[PDB]
């Protein structure tokens, strides 16, 4: 089986850039396939057969190389070219690169915050779960911070990242905070505090049980 | 040319695989019909092919217990795995020739435990926009799909991944709207989860 080794693992990119994008082989290759994954979409043919473009994609991109080394070229990088990017050959064992995630560079955005008590629904089941959404911001490091009552909260907090949005460059995040309805129903305020590079005051969002 | 997955998510151990693609808009008796399968990190995996006059090729570490065939009379063709293992839990997808176009894949999942349909709790509350959300709690196993409004807000949607818990997933779901759209006009999330072939609609109350 034939290694393609793709560097580096991440890159990234400002609007208008033209990067290259590289796919290092085991052995001596023929031809290069290069393929285009963004979120939520199944992964779409970009150039075949080392330069040859597709259908259905811009003059922009553009593959270059022979034997053990080839190149992905895209230019004018736009947000849109936000995705994973794999290198193929083909022989009597055809694999994939590992891949090269694109990430976009954009100015610094500040997470709009919205804070959401637990359903009716689920309280009768017994559950209490505290979501807080923060959407769109950059750069993707924050820290969220769940206080009960004043005193803030560690254990039970669930945090999940979207993939960098194709449209502003920007990503989102959503912290679950579970408890039991009897540990929910113990306290009366609830807050989430999001702490983003943006701003040395804290976001913050809460309710109170009452 | 549009091609689509279908089968069954979840295959015990020891058992075998089965999937088929449905392709319209170009004929199987033409070109390269691939399989091809993807693990969590970023790795992808040929599987194999039948092309137009029949004639199958496999991946060599594959080929011992793979098999492809096709229905021509209903343009086609199948993919058969056996003896599976947690090691063949992935993403499986179907590829025309030189993997142009592909369908929209399906996440078989290899285990012996049950299908659990998951709980589908609203996340509701001034501004001129406001978000709303859905919270998919205690399901097995992946994946679920959750739209808004049959795909009439796309735009404003943010899909939060799955995560993990005591065995269980839980993902969420939000949704951005002119404070005008809701509650004037109904708001719902449609949460499904072909595992357990259950679909949970969820309208979204001020």
């Amino acid at each position: 089986q034939i290694v393609l080794t793709q560097s580096p693992a991440i890159m990234s990119a400002s609007l208008g850039e033209e990067i290259t994008l590289t796919c290092s082989a085991s052995s001596s290759v023929n031809y290069m396939h290069w393929y285009q994954q963004k979120s939520g979409t199944s992964p779409k043919l970009l150039i075949y057969t080392t330069s040859n473009l597709a259908s259905g994609v811009p003059s922009r991109f553009s593959g270059s190389g022979s034997g053990t080394f080839y190149s992905l070229t895209i230019s004018s990088v736009e947000a849109e070219d936000a995705a994973d990017y794999y290198c193929h050959q083909w022989s009597s064992y055809p694999t994939f690169g590992g891949g090269t995630k694109l990430e976009i560079k954009r100015a610094d955005a500040a997470p709009t915050v919205s804070i959401f008590p637990p359903s009716s629904e689920q309280l009768t089941s017994g559950g209490a779960s505290v979501v807080c959404f923060l959407n769109n911001f950059y750069p993707k490091d924050i820290n969220v911070k769940w206080k009960i009552d004043g005193s803030e909260r560690q254990n039970g907090v669930l945090n999940s990242w979207t993939d960098q949005d194709s449209k502003d460059s920007t990503y989102s995040m959503s912290s679950t905070l579970t408890l039991t309805k009897d540990e929910y129903e113990r306290h009366n305020s609830y807050t989430c505090e999001a702490t983003h590079k943006t701003s040395t005051s804290p976001i913050v969002k809460s309710f109170n049980r009452n | 040319v549009q091609l689509q997955e279908s089968g069954p998510s979840l295959v015990k151990p020891s058992q075998t695989l089965s999937l088929t693609c449905s392709v319209t808009g170009d004929s199987i008796t033409s070109g390269y019909w691939n399989w091809i399968r993807k693990f969590p990190g970023n790795r992808l995996e040929y599987m194999g092919y039948i092309n137009y006059s029949g004639n199958t090729f496999y991946n060599p570490s594959l080929k011992s217990r793979i098999s492809i065939t096709r229905d021509t009379s209903k343009n086609q063709y199948c993919l058969q795995l056996n003896s599976v293992t947690t090691e063949d839990t992935a993403t499986y997808y179907c590829a025309t020739y030189r993997f142009n176009y592909w369908g929209q894949g399906t996440l078989v999942t290899v285990s012996a435990a049950k299908t659990t349909p998951p709980s589908v709790y609203p996340l509701a509350p001034t501004g001129s926009s406001v978000t709303l959300g859905c919270l998919v709690k205690g399901y097995f196993p992946e994946p679920v799909t959750v739209t808004w409004n049959s795909g009439s807000l796309s735009s404003g949607v943010h899909t939060f991944p799955a995560l993990l818990q005591s065995g269980l997933y839980t993902m969420s779901s939000s949704v951005t709207v002119p404070s005008s759209t809701w509650p004037s006009q109904t708001v719902t999330c449609s949460v499904a989860h072909p595992a357990s072939s259950t679909t949970v609609d969820k309208k979204l109350e001020p």
